């Protein structure tokens, strides 16, 4: 076992590829289903959860490895969101006006963030390049970017004016920003309620899909503008009853476990490099 | 980029006049203007003649490789790549690289189908040019000679020219170039990728570790 | 020319037989990532089909050297004959035809499969090293067409994928920034050896002698011997080649061309 | 310089790249934001064109190099856009009940149209094939068309009863029409408030790129009903704070530039074809 | 040579040439379909190109085997040699290329025309059977790279498309399950004959006896004769190789090798 | 795939090699001090922060590096250690009576955990072996854990009373509890106030170092008596006054991150893999 | 040529080898199950590890016979090549490597390296009757 | 002797007689790097 090296593997092509595995990932692993509150509230039920159990069981999952999380809605799931849990699903409900929340935890879940800590009230914090972001979480996040010149004076604010600063986002829950990545900052946010993380975008998280149960696609992980890439895993279903929603879910777990991953960071494989 | 840009030169060379190799140079200046105004002992001798070898190299221009220029070359490499260089780092930084960089290196005297090389830690040694076979040494004939006749800086010195000339047969042309220190045929070497030359540059650019 | 061979074999002198497309590489079909991860979505590394005197060589990179020093991937791929060859001419071309359409493949473990979507890059600043006992014997650097290999032992076929600078539209949307990767950018090599001139004798394109050998064996239903392979399974006969086979082969080739000359 | 002649040029397919032109671009161009006033509403600032400048600077755009051009909304701004300059990028606040009107605008800037009058009173018009349609601008543009039979009666419509005629856009700034081809047509449009242009499909204008700032894929830049492609010059983004929205521009502006390009027209290569 | 079988002919006896890459096969370029509608968007089948001394053949499946029995799709290819060849070395690979791009493919009648869209699986179990008058004279159970044909006038290839059971998310989005099947799976061989051993006179790469012939008969502009077809095009010569088409070629050719031993 | 883990690497002991692979997915790395709030309450001061970070200027590491986080004392900040950061130093002021709670936490962040949750009030739960531990962490943790027979008959303590049970860790803000490896126990504690996880013990976190600031040296990461290995990361100090600990720590920090190593790092801050 | 010819089983001090081009030197370490105090605190159960355990072997060809030439340790001839090549300053040629170093020249050992080899040494051998 | 011009054209030719030679592309690149260049106020072409 030669961990923490980047060490190349040569594989045939005559070679008969192996058995299925599906009754592996099943047996082994845990599903996992975050949904919203008002889900419950329409069903109006309370043995649902074990009727949904029961289903999967005759689906394939064993009885214990399929979990069910509930959350009062996306913009309070957006805080701090860890999902220490196997194979996970999020349905995620879509109304006007929370586009952009949604495209922000889609991104934070679906891509793994590594990220380092913020002195906002001692250093002044420069983005690297195109990968890096700060990510801001609480229960208001009010952000406010100054720039820095190379002589590090304001521009359109002063260092000892708060009000003139540039907000890039007000009372949000999550909020990703994006600034100008060449130049110093000198950040303002609220230290007592929201704290912020300057994270990098590593690799893809291969293990959480995203069903949006309402409309269009709307989601924009990638923050660059010029692309708008369709991820596998950004599933999208109609919706008029949550029962139905439930019930395709569990018809098509199969699928959905196919289109998702197990973990690369969770692999003992990747011991030495960032197991997480 | 950089804001300042306060003749980082003219900086540079305000700590460069004091050091070691700028004193060593005046001092050696001043001995023979004293001398001209007034009126092991081979390893030694060779010892002293070794430094003031040295510092000749460094006042004067030849046309060899010329060691000093290697250490300006890595000087040049590392400064360009290094990316923590404040106000007071160039200037107290090329003094030691003028310094400390080859400390021990060697030079060679040409005349008449022999060499007579010396080092500065007290080897010396004398051989043919043509067929290289050393020959008996002569301390007076090089101390008279050093002070007049050019001298070559010994990038190459003999202890590997007799492993390359033995091993790898060489012709007239390359080997008296090489003895001068040709850069033509030094690179003509290299390109040919030789692990004799190879492993001395290699030991050469390590020596300049500082 | 068997006999002449075997003369002047028999007195210890030089031989050589001339070969036209002399099938000197046992068939390999494989590929190396230096790059990898379960998802198998990041790949980089080369894919290799060695069989007759066909080398055909195709280097991947998912990304298109997007974090590769100075936006240049660098490839590299040895092989190395089972037996020297002489006075070679071969037939060098870009782009790699096997390996230049999509495919999926099963991994090098064999548990899952991958998915391969080539978009042909120009390999540049190729350079092809025939090589004996690790002294560069020629060198071609860019040179396509037929070329010669005087006498060689080994092939170093290094390419390079270095990223468009400037791009189009078009050929920018292929390649992004970001993680999805719906293009994979490839460069490959083609080398054929067209003949060449061995002292070990050879199966070829031109000459029937293997095929009369096995077909003799396989007739009277011979049992499997000690240092043939069964069923004279060329590829594992030429990926070992001992010396014992080598004077076993010569004397059933010798033996095969003479029965060639009465019986067709 | 051979121009007006199309010539077969002849290059080969082992040649090797040229230095990057990523300083040229920067250098010598000019970059060119067109921004609704809502923008700058809630900026609430003044200085930040000068902020924008150096930012813009920073990423490598000469001072004097980038404009900025506030427009009152879609509608109006659709009316006649001259986008006089030389990297082109039109910032689109999508909402409700303007699908229509954001995608009649982007056919019209996304692509080089060819416009001839058409005089409404004297002679009645006809579509020469798909490419062909009739652009209507002005402060009010109620186009009324009647077809004709073959023997120049109407057929749905009295040639003397604008009542009888047939309403195919009603009180818009702007109306990119079609019609039956090979239809003789009689039309009235208000003249006195509105003109009209009898226009033709051009290659694609790559000087300017879309940036729909709100929902989601809508823009059919093709009237064809069939294909309803994605352009690369199409992008979105989502927001919730125009500060945002441009530190993202401005940050990914290399990007943007990639995607677009210098206009076909504008060379001294298309000289005597429909250069402008 | 062509003396010799001669007067091996003419006095009943085992005449024999030896081909470096015989154009046994007659040129055809076709397919079938075993599964298909008007939509065409549903396709399953073979593909096929028999010339000269190749055969590439590529059995095709729209639906990558998801409704066939478990998941394996078979696939049976026959090629009818003319005349029985002997101690033919045969090269043998996969994924054949021809039949691994993008096309649109006029309909079985050319009323339409349909897209295909190849995905290169690998061909498994693969099974290359050569058949004298119904018997197995060889087989061959997944060994590509060279083989030998002892004695045979039929080729029959038996590969088979199955579906990767373990699938990354990439392929597996390559794969649906419902309708659309925008990507089409397709498992393929390749097949030279790069020499052999053939009783009666064929053309070939190495000889330019049919050249000779045909450059004679256009040169003088002869009437079309009874049984040679109009040009002597090769391939309507051997698709219809008659005993009296074979006795005047063998004449010709004979008479033609007598002039080129003189007239190059 | 992998990392090539099952393929060995080889390596030449006659020749020095020369080519390095240059990676990095950072800004730079980032030193990181957990100190004491009675280091700041004696330093009295206030632009120290600044003062440290401009003398790890000096020694070689960039402003926004080196970051530094106050907590109040050992205990408090043993309950859930979240090491939010690249090169962890823990300043640990020693004081008699907290031997067992400083051995306890070193134990807890200079090694690596794979935890899963325990559901105490339904199942009983044994230990697989030797690398097994149950990490209580909360408020006020009280375990008291009651052996079982083969029978499910406790011993020594009545299963259904519980002020039978064997009290095993009183009121500690984090405790790690190591019991019979083979016994069936159930457990008993205030499940609001702490959470109890089965945790084995991976491989040592080569990230983290912990400098005692005091006296005696009584750290004993390794549950086991026999053993009491000191790691080089168990480094210690003498000190009087808080500067010259930190003038220490940062003329010596160099040493410091030699001795230990980055290359161990994980996604999420926590210091325990979690696993459902 | 990938067969096994001979093989020994914890069979020490001299032992014969038939005809034989590849050595499979298999062994083992084993943990040992009964451990006096002293290796029982050389070998704990955590990481640290202060102290590894090895198991090793040395096997000296003391003597053989090959059908190709090789140098030894009792004959001079390769001495006398490299030395007569040494003193004169020969161009490396195309076959030989330079300076006849004897490590590259057993690494690739092509049939006509070895032809060459065979009768340089022979030469010397000639040599060695009449001049020393 | 192989010359250059900054505009492309190159020959080579020999000195005695200045007959031209067929130009060696990587032999030229390998001599540029270490031989000393000369510059040629005398063109090949006035030379000749
Ligand atoms: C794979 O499945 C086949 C039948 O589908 C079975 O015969 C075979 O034994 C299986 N192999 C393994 C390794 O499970
Ligand atoms: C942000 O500005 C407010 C002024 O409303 C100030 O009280 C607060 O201290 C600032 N935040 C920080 C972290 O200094
Ligand atoms: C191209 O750029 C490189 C560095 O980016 C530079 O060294 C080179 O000189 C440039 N090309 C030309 C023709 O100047
Ligand atoms: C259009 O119709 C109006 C009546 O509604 C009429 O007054 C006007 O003249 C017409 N326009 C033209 C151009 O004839
Ligand atoms: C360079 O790295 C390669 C691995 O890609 C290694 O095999 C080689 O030994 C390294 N270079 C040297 C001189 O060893
Ligand atoms: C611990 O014991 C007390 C007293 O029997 C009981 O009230 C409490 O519920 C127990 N803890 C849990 C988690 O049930
Ligand atoms: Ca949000
Ligand atoms: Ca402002
Ligand atoms: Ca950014
Ligand atoms: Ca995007
Ligand atoms: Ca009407
Ligand atoms: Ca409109
Ligand atoms: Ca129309
Ligand atoms: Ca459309
Ligand atoms: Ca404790
Ligand atoms: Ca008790
Ligand atoms: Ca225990
Ligand atoms: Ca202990």
């Amino acid at each position: 076992q030669n961990y923490g090296l980047n060490i190349p593997i040569t594989g045939s092509m005559d070679t008969v590829y192996s058995n299925s595995t599906r009754e592996e990932v099943f047996l082994t692993s845990t599903l996992c289903l975050y949904y919203p509150t008002e889900a419950s509230t329409q069903i109006s039920d309370g043995e649902w959860k074990d009727s949904l159990s029961q289903m999967f069981l005759i689906k394939g999952w064993p009885t214990g490895s399929v979990y069910f999380k509930e959350y009062s809605n996306i913009v309070d799931f957006s805080v701090d969101p860890q999902l220490y849990c196997d194979y996970n699903l999020v349905l995620m409900k879509y109304d006007q006006s929370l586009e952009l929340d949604m495209s922000e935890l889609a991104d934070l879940i679906l891509n793994e963030w590594l990220c380092n800590p913020m002195d906002i009230t001692l250093y002044y914090y420069q983005q690297s390049g195109e990968s890096n972001k700060w990510i801001s979480m609480g229960s208001s996040c009010t952000v406010k970017v100054c720039p820095l010149n190379t002589q590090t004076l304001g521009i359109g604010c002063q260092t000892t004016n708060v009000d003139s600063f540039e907000t890039v986002a007000e009372n949000e829950k999550l909020a990703i920003v994006d600034v100008v990545d060449g130049i110093n900052h000198k950040i303002n946010l609220t230290t007592t309620t929201c704290t912020i993380r300057n994270c990098k975008k590593l690799g893809p998280r291969e293990n959480v899909a995203v069903i949006q149960v309402g409309g269009a696609n709307i989601l924009d992980i990638t923050a660059d503008p010029t692309t708008n890439p369709q991820i596998e895993r950004m599933m999208r279903v109609n919706w008029k009853r949550w029962w139905q929603v439930f019930y395709t879910i569990v018809d098509y777990i199969n699928q959905i476990v196919q289109v998702m991953s197990k973990r690369s960071r969770s692999l003992n494989s990747a011991a030495f490099y960032y197991r997480v | 980029t950089i804001d300042l840009t306060k003749s980082m030169a003219t900086s540079v060379m305000k700590k460069f006049r004091k050091s070691k190799l700028a004193t060593s140079i005046s001092e050696m200046t001043n001995s023979l203007s004293d001398a001209a105004s007034s009126a092991n002992d081979i390893s030694t001798q060779t010892s002293t003649i070794g430094k003031k070898l040295r510092l000749k190299e460094m006042i004067t221009q030849t046309e060899g490789m010329s060691f000093d220029d290697i250490s300006a070359a890595v000087l040049k490499t590392k400064i360009d790549m290094s990316t923590q260089i404040g106000k007071n780092t160039l200037p107290d930084i090329v003094t030691e690289a003028s310094e400390k960089f080859i400390p021990k290196r060697s030079y060679r005297i040409l005349k008449d189908d022999e060499v007579m090389e010396i080092n500065t830690e007290g080897k010396f040694f004398a051989y043919k040019i043509n067929t290289f076979d050393e020959v008996p040494f002569d301390v007076n004939k090089f101390a008279e000679l050093v002070t007049d006749s050019p001298v070559i800086s010994a990038i190459i010195d003999f202890k590997t020219l007799k492993n390359l000339n033995d091993n790898y047969g060489i012709t007239r042309t390359e080997a008296l170039n090489l003895i001068k220190s040709n850069p033509n045929m030094l690179r003509n070497f290299i390109n040919q990728n030789n692990p004799i030359i190879r492993n001395r540059i290699e030991q050469l650019i390590l020596q300049c570790k500082l | 020319e068997y006999i002449e061979n075997w003369n002047l074999q028999n007195r210890r002198q030089r031989t050589g037989f001339v070969f036209h497309k002399p099938n000197i590489f046992p068939y390999s079909a494989s590929f190396t990532l230096n790059r990898s991860q379960p998802m198998h979505d990041n790949l980089m590394g080369t894919m290799w089909l060695n069989a007759g005197s066909e080398i055909q060589v195709a280097g991947f990179d998912y990304s298109c050297a997007l974090n590769a020093p100075a936006n240049i991937q660098q490839f590299e791929h040895i092989v190395q004959l089972r037996r020297a060859l002489t006075t070679a001419t071969i037939t060098l071309l870009p782009d790699a035809e096997r390996f230049s359409f999509p495919r999926v493949i099963n991994s090098a473990d064999g548990a899952t499969t991958w998915f391969f979507n080539p978009i042909i890059l120009r390999p540049n600043n190729v350079e092809v090293e025939f090589l004996l006992n690790g002294q560069i014997i020629n060198t071609y650097q860019a040179r396509f067409g037929t070329i010669v290999a005087r006498n060689f032992d080994t092939i170093r076929l290094s390419f390079q994928l270095m990223r468009p600078p400037n791009m189009t539209p078009a050929v920018n949307a292929l390649f992004p920034q970001a993680q999805p990767f719906q293009h994979h950018a490839t460069v490959g090599l083609t080398l054929r050896i067209e003949s060449a001139v061995c002292e070990s004798v050879l199966a070829d394109a031109n000459e029937t002698l293997l095929a009369n050998v096995t077909a003799v064996r396989q007739e009277y239903a011979i049992p499997v011997g000690p240092v043939f392979p069964p069923g004279m399974n060329w590829t594992e006969l030429i990926t070992n080649y001992s010396p014992s086979r080598e004077d076993n082969l010569q004397r059933v080739f010798t033996v095969a061309s003479i029965r060639s000359m009465l019986i067709k």
